[PDB]
RNA sequence: GCCCGUCGCUAGUACCGAUUGAAUGGCUUAGUGAGGCCUCAGGAUCUGGCGGA
RNA sequence: GGACUUUUACUUUGAAAAAAUUAGAGUGUUCAAAGCAGGCGUAUUGCUCGAAUAUAUUAGCAUGGAAUAAUAGAAUAGGACG
RNA sequence: UAUCUGGUUGAUCCUGCCAGUAGUCAUAUGCUUGUCUCAAAGAUUAAGCCAUGCAUGUCUAAGUAUAAGCAAUUUAUACAGUGAAACUGCGAAUGGCUCAUUAAAUCAGUUAUCGUUUAUUUGAUAGUUCACAUGGUAUAACUGUGGUAAUUCUAGAGCUAAUACAUGCUUAAAAUCUCGACCCUUUGGAAGAGAUGUAUUUAUUAGAUAAAAAAUCAAUGUCUUCGGACUCUUUGAUGAUUCAUAAUAACUUUUCGAAUCGCAUGGCCUUGUGCUGGCGAUGGUUCAUUCAAAUUUCUGCCCUAUCAACUUUCGAUGGUAGGAUAGUGGCCUACCAUGGUUUCAACGGGUAACGGGGAAUAAGGGUUCGAUUCCGGAGAGGGAGCCUGAGAAACGGCUACCA
């Protein structure tokens, strides 16, 4: 998202540390900072190319992603810089030895370096809580 | 029987809550506060003992104040203390000057003094000798220790470059 | 729970540590120190239970006040001290010196060991970096720091240490086929050279270990700790040499020793 | 006293939970500190496992450092103008992190006359060498020369005051400068 | 807070209570033996019926499986080392019929 | 032969019911508001020209 | 190390795996419920076996299988390899 | 250890419930009661109320002894043994008891901290601080004069202790930066003036590595063979970072950097109260370990629709910034947005509900119970608040309100 509103805040947006210097000549404008969180997550070149500043984003903020790495269908783009997804699974009954099919909406960050949409399936990784709901950042778009 | 707080401006009663180092509270645990009574310091007619100290004597010696004298019960147990309750130089051995209290238990007319503190003693000296010592010790022990790990590397070298040199 | 828990009530304490089941209602609670509690063993167990040195606790303590007792070194007086695996327990009184080392069910076995080898000891690196004014340091098994160690010295490989003082001499890698010991599950105890690590980028790496009956086994990479070459290794192993016999296998030796 | 818990803040599906487990020291959280300028006063406060915290009232003079020139002097706070939290903070000219604020900037000109000298705004041997070793290096900004003249730069603090005593910051310099200079002038 | 010192019972009992055939033999085998009450033949049908359900549990077993044969030829043996089932018929097949 | 319902006697259970009925617990508006903690002041004394307690 | 990987259900094996409990081995608590002891000589200054095994099964982890049952793929070619 | 039997009819076969029957680590009660072993037990109702007594104190050679204390011995005329009282330190956050609240809570298995605190134990770690033969009062116990019906109440007055309280010296070398008095004009270099321990705060920089090379602007480093060349040059960990670590300019009512104690006492001359020096105790920063804690991922709860819509009044879901925390986070505030759960049962209600390891009932599948010896959680008549501290929202701690 972010919607091509680069310094919206009322606060200025900017890396923390990641200085650029006005007396030099310079042919980025803006020393970027960025990073491959591993597992075999490319860091998307949007990410990388992008003008947006995101502090929660797995590439160029400053979060980590470890502990579980889960898979689901995105339900709802309709919070901003947030999806909510829904995992399905089905559960076992033992006594009548058959399968009930149940589900659970876990909400998840999106970093704008991925534009979704809903009904894509989806790779999210777990991170340190950033949000009273959020404990899961979106790291690859398998649809 | 309730006892007066100075600073309250108050010829009554109160209760408030007292704490380490206060007046009229002796604490019973750590950080224990408890709310106690306490009378004003403006005196009144309900007080039952009023306690008042000289500042300046009169014209007739009193009862039994002006004209006994108790002696302080102890004396100065510390070197430097002893030293300036004498008025003593820094040089005069004071151990000498540390007065006895004699004493008798029948015919065992002892002698027993405190064990003055803070003294200057050769084993005192010793330890601080010892001490500025040992720390210069160590300081190069780990300097050379520290040589013999930086030539490890610089020998290591050795083969990050025999092996470069050799392939 | 407000704070510190300083009791072990029974049946909380290790199994591993052999304790009857009615012998009042507590165990003693390992101290805090070079081992884990849960992978440890204390003084009064080893020389009440194993040994059969003391009778009673209130012995026990009378014993170690002698200094008569030193682990690894200094005398070490606390009756709930922590000794855990590799350690070296000396006795000034007996001229017995014992190595702290599992059988292959799992527990600590009593091992006595030569004067000799008393002086030395293992260790698995279990850590790793630069420190202080840049000095690199390596922390491992045992819960002792060394400066200034080898620029080749990795993680989780075991390294040999002198005891009279501080520094390691050699330093066994963790590399396909090097004696292990498995420290870990009831898998522990079994020994078997290597067989090769799965790495599992995120955690967990598992450990591949064939011991030398041609019989295979997995295990979790904290759990193994390299303990040199096949066939070659760097401490005297326990009787049985950790080949998990089966309980037919045991049972029909143990029928073998028939006749007295 | 104060809570950080979540046992009150009901569920994401909007259900009510019930009062468990009453508050615990662990779960604490204390009052702000609302640091404001000038006569220096800081109380200690025994944070968790001793670890005290220097929670700052009434903070006058604090480190700030020219980043385009690596450099850090201690200057008097003079006022705040801008606060993207809340306009009140301003408008008490309170100290808080990520707060906007002038400073006296006579030693940062001080070091630059002793440093290249150029005589910024509007004679010894070896001091001429390095003057001239230095020069190319001496033009800035059409925006930071002009502010010496007002004789207060705009700089940013970067510490947490109420938590640390000490109340530093960063002079204001590139598009960092430009965002606040068009949020000053636009809005007033 | 201390151990459970643990505990258990050594005699089940018959379902039908007044089945005259199952009493009369009973009320025999107490008056041949010696028995004083007749829960002491309730209590050795207990223990019958728990070793014939723990051998034939293993009978269903794959035949030779590893835990069948070493806990069979364990019963087997603790059966003969005290005397009641025939040192022929030391392959269990007959313990159910102990 | 069987058998149904009103009506009448004894006993029991539950229902509807004026009393804007009563009681016990869980929340909570509005109003009043103890206490400790933080903070602006204070300054019995008590000592370090201008700071501290 | 680099570059890239359609998604699932199922089943196998394994690790992780507290003790007591339970199933269960050994041992003759005088038997037994129990307990984890005990058994051996030179019983004069010691010898010696133990304190098993099983069990967790839903979920997560790891691994083999590719039947069964789903999902996606090239049709306005905006396809596939180069 | 896979079983049934009595009761609808004149008789019959069914459906079907009742009754029979067996067991219960399942309570009570009735009658009866000799031995061994084993030995639970005020849970259920009333987390209702409690007389009394007891349940937390603690000293080593090794912080403090002038008891006007015992003991007298014994090198000890400073102290020296033994030691009440009192200070200091530590502990009193473990233990034990109960199950009231608690239904996505707790708990269980499985995860996370690259998301924090961590007494202690254990291992490492400090030449740097500008009277040193060692700096300061102000106090208990004690003495003595007192008050009160009354308590582990205490006041006024006079002494004296320290590892309490409050301070304040020190140490090699070395190298690197800054200024730079002079001198002389070049390619430019110099005497010597300061600075530079660690810890806090901020800004900047290093921290390489996906296979190979050049040109140039601004500075500018060693070696000159004065065209010039610049020469092999170093790199830690993770899957993963702004990590570990390091450098630069500064900041701090300025953390630590031993004014401590026991046992011995010796070398070594240039004989200075010189210089030295053995074992081990308490402490002390920072890192590590261990005992922890705090949050934390995934999935799993009993009955209920005579509960279908629920969540933002007064945060409900997210963003930004800040504040607060030990630290992440609507934890809290400001601004902005309009999100979030739900028939795959949300939300609400009920529970004679703490969760779990587990118990009972033996064809199997199931059914039913767990207050209760182990683990976890919660609480101490009900709430709230807080001091001490490493750790308590503690209650055999305090403060307030209600009873
Ligand atoms: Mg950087
Ligand atoms: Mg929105
Ligand atoms: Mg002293
Ligand atoms: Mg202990
Ligand atoms: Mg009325
Ligand atoms: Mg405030
Ligand atoms: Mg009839
Ligand atoms: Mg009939
Ligand atoms: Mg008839
Ligand atoms: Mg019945
Ligand atoms: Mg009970
Ligand atoms: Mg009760
Ligand atoms: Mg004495
Ligand atoms: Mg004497
Ligand atoms: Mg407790
Ligand atoms: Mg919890
Ligand atoms: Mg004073
Ligand atoms: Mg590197
Ligand atoms: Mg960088
Ligand atoms: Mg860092
Ligand atoms: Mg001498
Ligand atoms: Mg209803
Ligand atoms: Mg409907
Ligand atoms: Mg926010
Ligand atoms: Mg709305
Ligand atoms: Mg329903
Ligand atoms: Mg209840
Ligand atoms: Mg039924
Ligand atoms: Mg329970
Ligand atoms: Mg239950
Ligand atoms: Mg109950
Ligand atoms: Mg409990
Ligand atoms: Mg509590
Ligand atoms: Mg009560
Ligand atoms: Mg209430
Ligand atoms: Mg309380
Ligand atoms: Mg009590
Ligand atoms: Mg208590």
């Amino acid at each position: 998202s972010t919607e091509l509103t680069v310094q919206s805040e009322r606060a200025f947006q900017k890396q923390p540390h990641i200085f650029n210097n006005p007396k030099v000549k310079t042919s980025k404008r803006t020393k970027r900072w960025y990073k491959n969180a591993g597992l075999g997550f490319k860091t998307p070149k949007t990410a990388i190319e992008g003008s947006y500043i995101d502090k929660k984003c797995p590439f160029t903020g400053l979060v980590s992603i470890r502990g579980k790495i889960l898979t689901g269908t995105v339900v709802s783009t309709k919070m901003h810089r947030t999806i909510v997804i829904r995992r399905a699974y089905l559960h076992y009954i033992p006594k009548y030895n058959r399968y009930e099919k149940r589900h659970k909406n876990v909400p998840v960050h999106v970093s704008p370096a991925f534009r979704v949409q809903v009904g894509d399936i989806v790779t999210v990784g777990q991170c340190r809580p950033i949000s009273k709901t959020v404990r899961f950042n979106v790291v690859k778009v398998s649809a | 029987g309730f006892p007066m707080k100075q600073g309250v401006l108050l010829p009554t009663r109160i209760k408030l809550l007292l704490t380490k180092n206060v007046s009229c509270y002796r604490p019973r645990r750590d950080g224990e506060r408890k709310r106690k009574s306490v009378r004003g310091a403006i005196v009144g007619p309900d007080l039952a003992v009023l306690a008042l100290v000289i500042v300046k004597k009169g014209e007739q010696e009193l009862e039994g104040l002006t004209d006994t004298t108790v002696p302080k019960r102890l004396g100065p147990k510390r070197a430097n203390n002893i030293r300036k309750f004498f008025g003593l130089s820094k040089e005069d051995d004071v151990r000498d000057f540390v007065i006895r209290r004699e004493v008798t238990k029948g015919e065992k007319t002892y002698t027993k003094a405190p064990k003055i503190q803070r003294l200057v003693t050769p084993q005192r000296l010793q330890r601080k000798r010892h001490q500025r010592a040992l720390k210069v010790r160590n300081a190069q022990a780990q300097r050379e220790a520290a040589a013999e790990y930086a030539q490890l590397l610089a020998k290591r070298l050795s083969e990050r470059k025999a092996e470069k040199a050799e392939i | 729970a407000r704070g510190p828990k300083k009791h072990l009530k029974r049946l909380a304490a290790p199994h591993h540590w052999l304790l009857d089941k009615l012998s009042g209602c507590y165990a003693p609670r390992p101290s805090a120190g070079p081992h884990k509690l849960r992978e440890s063993l204390p003084l009064i167990v080893f020389l009440r239970n194993r040994l059969k040195y003391a009778l009673n606790g209130r012995e026990v303590k009378a014993i170690l006040m002698q200094r008569h007792v030193k682990v690894d070194g200094k005398v070490r007086t606390d009756t709930t001290y922590p000794a855990g695996f590799m350690d070296v327990i000396t006795l000034d009184a007996t001229n017995e010196n014992f190595r702290l080392v599992y059988d292959v069910k799992g527990r600590f076995a009593v091992h006595r060991i030569t004067d000799e080898e008393a002086s030395y000891k293992l260790g698995k690196v279990k850590k790793v970096q630069l420190g202080k004014k840049g000095v690199p340091y390596v922390v491992t098994h045992d819960g002792r720091t060394i400066r200034y160690p080898d620029p080749n010295i990795k993680v989780n490989d075991t390294v040999k240490i002198d005891l009279a003082s501080g520094k390691i001499t050699d330093f066994i890698k963790f590399d396909a086929g090097k004696l292990v010991y498995v420290t870990g599950g009831r898998n522990l105890g079994r020994i078997g050279t290597i067989v090769h690590k799965e790495r599992h980028d995120g955690g967990f790496d598992l450990v591949h270990i064939k011991d030398s009956l041609d019989n295979t086994f997995v295990t979790r990479l904290n759990n193994v700790f390299v303990i040199g070459e096949q066939g070659k290794p760097y401490i005297s192993l326990p009787k049985g040499k950790g080949i998990k016999l089966s309980i037919a296998e045991e049972r029909d030796r143990r029928r073998a020793q028939q006749g007295l | 006293g104060i809570s950080r818990d979540s046992r009150h803040k009901r569920s994401a599906t909007g259900a009510k939970r019930a009062q468990f487990r009453k508050k615990r020291k662990f779960e604490l959280g204390r009052q702000p500190a609302n640091t404001k300028i000038g006569a220096k006063r800081i109380h200690s406060v025994r944070t968790r496992g001793g670890n005290k915290k220097y929670r700052a009232l009434r903070i006058e003079t604090g480190n700030f450092s020219w980043a385009s020139e690596g450099i850090s002097k201690k200057t008097r706070i003079a006022g705040v103008v801008y606060h993207p939290s809340n306009n009140e903070l301003v408008r008490t000219n309170t100290l808080t992190k990520a707060a906007i604020v002038q400073i006296d900037a006579t030693p940062f000109r001080q070091w630059f006359e002793a440093h290249y000298g150029q005589t910024l705004g509007k004679k010894s041997k070896n001091a001429e060498r390095k003057w001239a070793a230095r020069a190319a290096s001496a033009k800035i900004e059409s925006s930071v020369e002009s502010q010496f003249s007002a004789g207060r730069l705009y700089a940013c603090i970067s510490s947490r005051p109420g938590q640390s005593g000490r109340c530093d910051g960063y002079i204001l310099e590139g598009e960092e400068l430009a965002f606040y200079l068009r949020r000053l002038t636009a809005k007033k | 807070p201390r151990a459970p010192r643990t505990y258990s019972k050594t005699y089940s009992t018959p379902k039908r209570p007044y089945e005259s055939s199952r009493l009369d033999a009973e009320l025999k085998l107490a008056g041949e033996f010696g028995l004083k009450n007749k829960k002491e033949i309730y209590r050795i049908s207990f223990q019958l019926s728990k070793i014939r359900r723990a051998a034939r549990d293993l009978l269903t077993r794959d035949e030779k499986d590893p835990k069948r044969l070493f806990e069979g030829n364990a019963l087997i043996r603790r059966l003969v080392r005290v005397g009641v089932l025939s040192e022929d018929k030391k392959k269990l097949d007959y313990v159910l019929a102990l």
